């Protein structure tokens, strides 16, 4: 039958320093025992000083990041360019994900 | 007959212009914004001595940092308030923060032109414009204290001070002179209380008038009669003293 | 657009009256007269057939008395066609009630429903009201015999005796004059024929111009019975009461 | 009585539809535009009034293509024209999608005809404020058409509508008589540039900008294309020369 | 009140003015047509007037091929005529699909008449200003002529005419049949039936026609078709060698 | 006459006019003036914000639709919100689906088509606002003028609103000059202000009264208000 | 597009009149006369085939229609309105009855259905009443033979005999004189032919008159055999010839 | 399942319902009242699916209460049970059927007689001298079939019930934490607060 | 499909359909309500355009929305029925979800909302009804009296009247009701109510009905006599002077 999901491997890491933060991730994207790419960026700069990565099923990870970036864009539009605080982005992302509670984005996301 | 969303030869929407007339007949409402908060005051204007005046609610809380006063067909303002409260709460749920005063206003104004008998643009189901204007006041981290005037036209304006209702033109002229960029919350309180007194048909007392304010520290609060009465007296004094 | 041709059947007059309702009533006022009289042991429904002919098949005809339930019947004054629409929906409400509670629908509940439907064509939809007035005669174990009335507005009221249609003013005065609480079905039957007989805009009052029905609780039984008199039965009773 | 001209789908006592006629007025008040059917294609040209030096030259294009082989130009309310091409484009896309072959010009014409005629059937819509000249090459050669706000359309040898349609038609009729064997793409382009220049007299007040497009089985491979650069200037001259 | 003249509602006299005015529109084209029935064919003649010299004569027609067997000539503005044509073609194609056999001429006429009747009763739909004449050689009825109007009325004819000068064509045809005593043109070839058709078109209208003044449609067992300018010319020549 | 043909947009007058549309166009004239002009590297929007009272703010008249596009409004503010929001969606759609910035000319067509739908059907009303769209895309700098009738035109510069004709004649004169202010935004802006002033009469553009926006070769559409425009008064 | 006429086009006037219904009645008055007579063993309905031209084929246009094998209808007023009513009538006899109970509806019920359709066009939004009055004649096991009249208002009444259209008043009078409750079907057909003669101006033969009856079952018109309980339709349209044969003894 | 018993004696109806509410491995509560009063003289007990059980009962309660105010009258127990049967019968062929069984005990002030109605989730209704839902009948019916008499006093009913509950406590595998008992008679509905040792 | 704007603004800023709705209320029979120190009393007048009615079955004026709240009104009877139903349903719904009966203010706010909605919704006319709603909030002894009108506006009163001649009876109440000392008794409260109705009823023993509402769902309507006795003791108060 048709399986809507897949696993692209990869690993990401996020560490919060006292006045800085880091988000790292390997650049290898795979399928089973094959390598699809040795360099396929997985951590992104989404503006307002926010970095994000949705690891797991690549198609979903891309869709989410893309959706969140658009969210920031509209946030400015609808709130006189107000910067989106990290905590606000976090709550926003919770809703983006829960919106597909019954056909989840198969990803573990960190910002 | 004629459509409810027809343009007059002068480029205005009839139903909206007529809406503004109904609003003129409404009870006076005044708002003054200072760097210490915003003050909102209204004319209760009961239609009989048997009507329990405190059941007159023309000043309502939208959220802890936003409140508003209404003038005109007040019944029409219930759903606007309902919408506004829902908007502010909804925003907080999605973003874990406070809705900006300006955005909340913009949301309310978005219902304004949603009237018609089948206007091509979406699904504007509402047979007529709202017959009430609102003074939306609040505070937020980005632009501090703010006072907005939202009309049935769908447009809103920001004011340092503003009066709507029957005594509006008279009261606005007053505010023009009285207002200055360094008023204190108390100076604003007495000032609103005074202007109301001038335009009110009745003799202003803590029963046919109501004050309220919104401050970053305590948010939107409606002054209880006792607190206002003391301010009335304080006004009468400062006035008789020259 | 269309707005041009919209009569606006549901608006208020400057005096606060509903134009269409008032005109529908004006329409009903020209309809054959129908009378309803409640006795201690039964109800009587009598109506005058507006316009008739030598050739009109009276045996198969029905234009004023309709059976709604086994315990409820109505007398109609106005547009027969409009009435039949309401009659049918009425018959259905009764059966839905029966199916749901396994008890016959209390007379008022059915009248309020029908009246509510009428009230609707009064507040929304932009359609003309039904040009119908009803006299309901029914029986239930909570209020026994009952007599009601509903008109285009959707308003309804209870009565001891009442009339709808033409010359109701006269008819009501005549009834208010000779009605007595202790009446018996037979007394009522006689009063009904007398009233019509005096309000008729016709020559005489023959059987071929009448519809008659009674709801009694047949002593030798213990239950309620509706009887829609047949031409001959109406001819008989007309002779006895002295109208020949 | 009167008022037969306030609603769109209304027939006047003389069997006319005034609102459709009033639309025509908006069409005659617009820029003049034309079409010339040559021996293997069709040419389209239109007048572009230069309101001022602020209008970027050669930018505000008026002629539009449908699919890949059809050209459309119109006079009247421009927005209505675009609206009609959007439909045309959907109509052609749909046809191609089901039948594989690009839509034949005649078939396309009826699609536009049926759609425009549709806007003369109800009073909830307004008729189109444009006359359109469109055409192209297909399985059976070239075809030129002109559609009126009434939904009426026919095949033409040459066509024109707008402010100077009379001058245009005049010149077109001349070409028709003097060339029974058929003009050529190359020739029609120049000729068209002339007709526009001549027809510009009924508007000689404002300066203008010429626009030409063509669809020739030999010059464009049956694909609609705009006349630009050299070929264009060559035609502007041919006109400016015969305008004196 | 006076609006009973704008939408299709009754006037105090019980009339429907919009339907009446729609009839007025059918003559806008100033075209006359007639249909006659042969022994085994049906013919429809119609005037073809091409005023503009800039028009492509080949695209000017008021005769339509509804189906392999049904032909339809329309009296009225072309846009409404084309609306009626498209619908009839759709109705005929679907009838075949759903019922397994070709839609009979008379039935299609009834279906189209019923559609018209609706514009007569529903306020938002306006009637079409046209009169439709359907013809064919029905597999059960033989040569057939059925005509519908803006009133939603329709009936079958032995022959018929439509247009500004309808009355003259009709009386001419009536006379011929009172005489012949049969309800058709006793001719075996459609060519001679087309000639009869044009001949009486000329008598009744007191006019001469060239090959480009006419438009002809012919319906025969299993096929309806229109003639060409040259097919017509051949017809015109023949009638000439008799007068 | 007119009276019987201006009851709505679905009615043509005996002369082929659409009054409701013309009345809508009237709301624009009653609107505060706004100007737009472009060199070959930048496009500038200079708009005069108008105030209700001296205690009121000066209503914002410039909106950003994307990083490379924006517009200035004159007339019914609510309508500009509707239209600007619709425009924001199209620019947004183009980027998400095609990873392509929407061409200024394309945005023009889209606006025209949305506006037109509100002039041919019963129940709706024409938009009562004028718009000046500026942007920098794959073919350079662009300036567009949107009319509620649905007409959109590409210009080098223009102005709309009350007394707009003043600045419009100025630009039509200054043309050969400003169209060449390539590589120097501050000059272009000064030219924009030296045009908007040609339509003054009441007062003189102040700091909380002037509003300017720019986009260009290497300039993401941005809005300057207050002190940020002081250096131009 | 879309019908935006969702309000009534028929409303009450201050006098209490329903104008559109009156006007429809007026349209009916101008219609060609038609009548119905109920005998003891049958019913007859008849009208005039007012040919609109001699080139038209009068057969192709029938004013007397079979609704069910035991029910027929005839009218006066607007023919097209009648035509669609007949289609709707035939369908409703199936959808709302035959498909439920497995038998055709009794005359009164179908008439009731027809009347309902007409009542609606009197109150529904965006329509005008039907401009016709119908005379429906039928027979059913538990009611025997019957004849009804249905007006544009949706009203209907049973008759022993009646007429509608142009000369209804005169015809109604003539029928009251000849009708008795002991008439046989052939007697009614005779009286029908006489009554119709007064209302006809020109030709009066089996080609200008349309007449049908509801009488005995016609096994010969059933189409098959083998099922005892199926004896054939009671509805039968008289032939041009059968009419002439009777016009002679007129 | 939970215990749901009903006994109809001379002048009243008695309903006994277990108090335990078990969720998995733990007994969350031991004082649960599995009953709702539909009207002054009509009581309904219920057992079944976790959430549907109370949601249903309260839905019915609300409807009967609305009927009471609209008509200013109390529907007969018969009328109420017919209403409830129909609700369940719709629900059985719906997307997600209510999995609830009920006993309706009421006193018909008009007939002056107590009535007991048993209705399962399929909408199966029957009137009885006594009944149960689930496995309860299996242990108690032989006792009831034996000692039951139509003229029993409410006191005798409570005694027969006590005997049933003891049989249930002896042979049933689960600990239903005793029952709560209620009586419905001409004077309304009252609860036998003393059955923990009657 | 029908959505014509029936309630719209006129040049002077009025909504005539809502204005006319009030006119229908003025035509309705008078209704009054006065709150005591521990009760609220609702009085209504009965028409007499026709008398030969059956009082047992004819719908009465004061209706119960819930066991602790009642509603009376003036205006179109048919319209009032629609409001009573919606309110009764909302009362049950509220108990079902909040697990507590409605407060009198909540119930009033609801009714008023339904009325306001009908003033700006296509295809519908406003309710030709004005109401008086009274009762006691759950577990509270303080009396409540509210009033609503076609426009959707509402508020609370110490005493109030709607319907024909409400002008008159309001005056009586205005110069007969002391907020300082409200009718400290059900008896002296029911009397004040009858006195205000006699100013307009004009001897109406059978033309006057009073309903008394006390805390904790204690509601009851008086019978002809009980009332007739109040009228009696009152006419004497006059003659005794």
């Amino acid at each position: 039958q048709f399986n809507p999901y897949g696993d692209n491997g990869g690993t990401i890491l996020g560490i919060a320093g006292e006045d800085f933060a880091v988000l790292a991730g390997d650049t290898r994207n795979i399928t089973d025992y094959s390598i699809n790419s040795r360099y396929e960026p997985k951590v992104f700069d989404c503006g307002d000083n926010i970095v994000m990565s949705a690891n797991g099923f690549a198609a979903d990870g891309d869709a989410l990041v893309k959706r969140f970036k658009n969210s920031v864009k509209w946030y400015h539009f609808d709130h006189n360019d107000k910067k989106l605080s990290i905590n606000s982005a976090a709550r926003n992302i919770q809703h983006l994900l829960y919106g597909k509670r019954f056909f989840p984005y198969y990803v573990h996301t960190i910002i | 007959d004629r459509g409810v969303s027809t343009f007059s030869p002068e480029g205005r929407l009839f139903q909206v212009e007529y809406s503004l007339e109904a609003i003129k007949l409404g009870s006076t409402a005044i708002g003054i914004a200072t760097k210490e908060g915003v003050v909102l005051g209204v004319e209760k204007r009961a239609t009989s001595p048997l009507l329990e005046s405190d059941s007159i609610e023309k000043i309502v809380e939208i959220d802890r940092h936003i409140g508003c006063a209404m003038s005109g067909l007040t019944a029409d303002a219930r759903s606007m308030i309902e919408h506004a409260r829902t908007a502010a709460v909804t925003h907080n749920l999605y973003y874990d923060e406070d809705i900006n005063v300006e955005s909340l206003t913009q949301s309310v104004c978005d219902l304004a032109l949603r009237f018609g008998e089948g206007a091509s643009g979406e699904e504007r189901l509402m047979s007529r414009p709202f017959g009430v204007a609102l003074l939306i006041a609040g505070h937020d981290a980005d632009d501090g204290y703010q006072l907005f005037h939202a009309e049935p036209s769908g447009t809103f304006y920001r004011y340092n001070a503003k009066a709507i209702g029957s005594g509006s033109e008279g009261a606005q002229a007053e505010l023009l002179n009285e207002w200055h960029s360094s008023l204190t919350l108390k100076e604003a309180e007495l000032l609103v209380l005074k202007i109301l007194k001038q335009v009110m048909e009745e003799k202003l007392d803590e029963n046919n008038a109501q004050l309220s304010c919104i401050t970053k520290q305590d948010g939107f609060k409606i002054y209880d009669n006792e607190k206002t009465a003391e301010l009335i007296k304080e006004l009468k004094e400062k006035e008789a003293a020259e | 657009g269309s707005r041009r041709y919209d009569s606006r059947t549901t608006i208020f007059s400057p005096e606060g009256r509903l134009y269409q309702v008032e005109y529908a009533l004006e329409s009903i006022s020209h309809a054959g007269t129908a009378i309803g009289i409640m006795a201690s042991d039964g109800i009587v429904l009598a109506a005058e057939r507006k316009v008739t002919s030598t050739l009109l098949e009276q045996d198969t005809s029905t234009e004023k008395l309709y059976k709604l339930n086994d315990k409820i019947a109505v007398a109609v004054a106005g547009l027969t066609a409009d009435a039949e629409i309401l009659i049918n929906t009425a018959r259905i409400h009764a059966q839905n009630y029966l199916k749901t509670y396994n008890e016959d629908i209390p007379v008022e509940i059915l009248v309020r429903r029908l009246s509510d439907i009428k009230q609707g064509y009064t507040q929304h939809g932009g359609l003309r009201p039904f040009g119908v007035s009803f006299i309901y005669a029914g029986y239930d174990d909570r209020y026994g015999y009952q007599l009601y009335t509903s008109n285009p507005s959707g308003n309804y009221t209870g009565w001891k005796a009442i009339s709808v249609g033409a010359n109701t003013s006269a008819a009501q005065t005549l009834l208010q004059m000779d009605y007595k609480d202790d009446m018996k079905v037979d007394d009522a039957i006689e009063l009904a024929l007398k009233t019509l007989s005096k309000t008729t805009d016709s020559s005489a009052l023959t059987y071929d111009r009448l519809e008659f029905a009674t709801i009694r609780k047949g002593a030798n039984d213990g239950e309620v019975y509706q009887k829609i008199f047949k031409p001959q039965e109406i001819k008989d009773i007309l002779v006895k009461t002295g109208i020949t | 009585g009167t008022g037969y001209d306030l609603s769109n789908s209304v027939f006047s006592p003389d069997g006319r539809n005034f609102q459709v006629e009033y639309a025509v007025k908006a069409v005659e008040n617009g820029t003049t535009s034309i079409g010339i059917k040559c021996n293997d294609g069709v040419v389209f040209a239109v007048e572009k009034l230069i309101t001022s030096k602020l209008l970027v030259p050669q930018k505000n294009v008026k002629i539009q293509v449908v699919d890949r082989h059809i050209g459309c130009v119109y006079s009247g309310l421009i927005p209505d024209g675009r609206h009609l091409v959007n439909r045309g484009r959907e109509e052609a896309a749909s046809f191609k999608k089901l039948y594989k072959t690009p839509i034949p010009i005649p078939a396309f014409a009826d699609r536009l005809g049926q759609y425009v005629q549709a806007h003369t059937l109800y009073n909830s819509v307004r008729p189109f404020g444009v006359s359109t000249i469109f055409g192209g090459v297909d399985k059976n050669g070239a075809h030129l058409y002109m559609l009126e706000p009434s939904g009426s359309y026919w095949g033409y040898k040459g066509a024109a509508t707008g402010k100077g349609r009379q001058s245009a038609k005049a010149e077109l009729e001349k070409l028709v008589d003097h060339h029974p064997e058929g003009l050529s793409a190359r020739e029609a382009v120049k000729q068209a540039a002339k007709i526009i220049y001549l027809a510009h007299e009924d508007n000689k007040e404002k300066d203008f900008e010429l626009e030409i497009s063509w669809c020739s089985l030999s010059e464009t491979n049956g694909l609609h294309k705009f006349v630009k650069g050299d070929l264009l200037q060559e035609a502007i001259d041919f006109a400016q020369k015969e305008i004196n | 009140a006076g609006y009973d003249r704008h939408i299709t509602i009754f006037s105090p006299e019980g009339r429907l003015y919009q339907v009446e005015y729609a009839f007025k529109a059918t003559n806008q084209t100033n075209i006359n047509s007639l249909a006659v029935r042969g022994k085994d064919c049906t013919v429809v003649i119609s005037q073809k007037k091409v005023p503009d010299k800039l028009l492509d004569p080949t695209t000017v027609s008021y005769i339509f091929c509804i189906s392999r067997t049904i032909g339809m000539v329309v009296n009225g503005p072309i846009p409404d005529a084309r609306n009626a044509a498209l619908r009839a073609k759709a109705e005929a194609a679907e009838f075949r699909y759903k019922y397994g056999y070709d839609m009979p001429c008379d039935v299609l006429a009834k279906r189209m008449a019923n559609l018209s009747q609706i514009y007569t009763q529903r306020a938002y739909m306006r009637p079409l200003g046209v009169i439709l004449t359907f013809v064919s050689v029905d597999e059960e009825l033989g040569p057939s002529i059925y005509k519908t109007d803006p009133a939603g009325y329709y009936v079958g004819y032995k022959a018929t005419a439509t247009g500004p000068k309808q009355q003259e064509i009709t009386t001419n045809l009536e006379n011929h049949f009172k005489k012949s005593k049969i309800d058709h043109i006793n001719e075996e070839s459609w060519e001679k039936v087309v000639e009869f058709a044009i001949t009486h078109m000329i008598d009744a209208l007191g006019t001469e026609f060239s090959k480009n003044d006419l438009e002809v449609g012919v319906a025969t067992k299993d096929k309806f078709f229109t003639l060409s300018a040259e097919n017509i010319e051949e017809r015109l020549v023949a009638i000439a060698e008799q007068d | 006459f007119r009276n019987n043909y201006d009851g709505d947009t679905v009615t043509f007058s005996p002369t082929g006019r659409l009054f409701q549309v013309e009345y809508a166009l009237e709301a624009i004239k009653q609107g505060s003036v706004t100007v737009g002009l472009r060199s070959n590297t930048h496009a500038v929007l200079v708009a005069l914000k108008r105030n209700a009272d001296e205690l009121s703010s000066y209503q914002k008249k410039i909106i950003k639709c994307d990083e490379h596009m924006g517009l200035s409004l004159a007339g019914l503010a609510p309508d500009a919100r509707v239209l600007s929001n619709y425009l924001r969606q199209q620019c947004n759609y183009s980027s998400l689906v095609f990873n392509r910035k929407l061409a200024v000319e394309r945005a023009g067509h889209l606006l025209c088509d949305k506006a037109q739908k509100n002039t041919q059907s019963y129940g709706g009303r024409p938009y009562g606002v004028g718009l000046l769209i500026i942007g920098y895309d794959k073919s350079g700098a662009h300036l567009l003028e949107f009319q509620p009738s649905g007409n959109v035109t590409e210009l080098y510069g223009t102005a709309i609103g009350a007394r707009s004709q003043g600045a419009k004649t100025y630009l039509e004169r200054t043309l050969d000059t400003f169209i060449k202010i390539d590589g120097n935004p501050d000059e272009l802006i000064k030219a924009g202000v030296e045009a908007i002033s040609q339509s003054l009469r009441d007062e003189s553009l102040t700091v909380d009264n002037l509003s300017i926006a720019i986009v260009g070769k290497d300039t993401p559409f941005t809005i300057y208000d207050g002190e940020a425009v002081a250096k131009y008064i | 597009m879309t019908d935006r006429y969702s309000f009534s086009l028929t409303t009450f006037s201050p006098s209490g009149k329903l104008g559109q219904i009156d006007y429809a009645l007026t349209a009916v008055k101008q219609g060609v006369t038609s009548l119905g007579i109920k005998a003891t063993n049958g019913v007859v309905i008849a009208t005039e085939k007012k040919s609109s031209s001699p080139l038209a084929m009068s057969e192709t246009l029938s004013k007397v229609s079979l609704l069910t094998p035991d029910i027929g209808a005839v009218y006066s007023g607007m023919g097209p309105d009648y035509r669609v009513l007949v289609d709707k009538s035939r369908k409703v006899a199936h959808t709302s009855y035959k498909r439920i109970y497995g038998e055709y509806p009794p005359t009164k019920l179908l008439v009731s259905e027809v009347a309902k359709i007409m009542q609606e066009a009197t109150q529904s939004g965006g329509v005008r009443p039907f401009g016709v009055s119908l005379l429906i004649a039928g027979h059913d096991e538990f009611n025997g033979f019957s004849l009804y009249q249905v007006d544009p208002s949706g009203s209907y009444f049973p008759w022993k005999a009646t007429a509608i259209g142009k000369g209804s008043v005169a015809a109604k009078t003539f029928l009251e004189k000849r009708w008795n409750d002991e008439l046989e079907l052939e007697d009614a057909i005779h009286i029908a032919l006489l009554t119709l003669k007064e209302s006809v101006e020109g030709e009066f033969n089996g080609d200008t008159i349309e007449l049908a009856i509801i009488g005995d079952e016609n096994p010969d018109l059933l189409g098959y055999t083998g099922i005892p309980t199926d004896k054939g339709p009671r509805f039968r349209k008289l032939t041009s010839q059968e009419i002439n044969d009777r016009l002679e003894a007129l | 399942m939970d215990i749901i018993l009903g006994i109809r004696v001379q002048d009243s109806v008695i309903l006994a319902s277990s108090k335990a509410v078990t969720r998995g491995i733990s007994v969350l509560k031991d004082s649960d009242d599995k009953t709702r009063q539909l009207s002054p003289h009509t009581l309904m007990s219920f057992a079944g699916e976790a959430g549907d059980t109370v949601q249903f009962a309260e839905y019915i309660q609300a409807n009967i209460q609305l009927y009471s105010i609209r008509e200013d009258y109390e529907l007969s127990p018969q009328a109420v049970s017919s209403f409830v049967r129909q609700e369940l019968a719709k629900s059985i062929r719906s997307r997600r059927p209510y999995q609830v069984n009920v006993l309706i005990g009421g006193y018909d002030k008009k007939k002056n007689k107590p009535e007991l109605y048993q209705i399962d989730y399929l909408g199966t209704k029957v009137e009885l001298p006594y009944g149960a839902h689930g496995y309860s009948g299996f242990y108690t019916f032989s006792l009831l079939d034996h000692h039951y008499r139509p003229d029993m006093t409410t006191e005798e009913g409570l005694d027969l019930l006590k005997l049933c509950v003891q049989e249930l406590e002896k042979r049933m595998p689960m600990d239903f934490k005793g029952v709560i008992v209620k009586i419905v008679d001409k004077d309304g509905i009252r609860q036998v607060d003393d059955f923990q040792a009657q | 499909g029908y959505d014509r704007a029936l309630s719209i603004f006129s040049p002077d800023g009025h909504i005539f359909q809502v204005e006319y709705a009030l006119e229908a209320v003025k035509r309705g029979t008078c209704a009054v309500g006065v709150k005591g120190k521990n009760c609220v009393v609702l009085g209504c007048e009965r028409r007499s355009t026709l008398k030969l009615q059956d009082t047992r079955i004819t719908p009465s004026k004061v209706s119960k929305i819930d066991s602790h709240v009642v509603l009376s009104f003036s205006g179109l009877n048919a319209d009032s029925r629609i409001l009573i139903e919606k309110a009764r349903v909302e009362a049950q719904s509220h108990r079902l979800t909040l697990e507590d009966p409605v407060t009198v203010e909540y119930l009033t706010r609801y009714v008023a909302g339904v009325q306001q909605r009908y003033t700006q919704s296509g295809g519908v006319r406003p309710f030709g009804v004005s109401t008086l709603i009274a009762g006691f909030d759950p577990r509270d002894d303080e009396p409540k009296l509210y009033q609503t009108e076609p426009s959707g506006i509402y508020s609370s009163w110490s005493a109030q009247t709607i319907g024909r001649n409400s002008k008159t009876v309001r005056e009586f109440l205005e110069k007969n009701y002391d907020r300082k000392e409200p009718p400290a008794t059900v008896e002296e409260c029911v009397k004040l109510t009858v006195r205000s109705l006699l100013e307009v009823v004009q001897t109406g023993a059978k033309n006057i009905e009073i309903t008394v509402v006390k805390p904790d769902s204690d509601i009851v309507a008086l019978s002809s006599e009980e009332i007739n006795q109040y009228v009696t003791q009152i006419e004497q108060e006059k003659q005794e002077q």
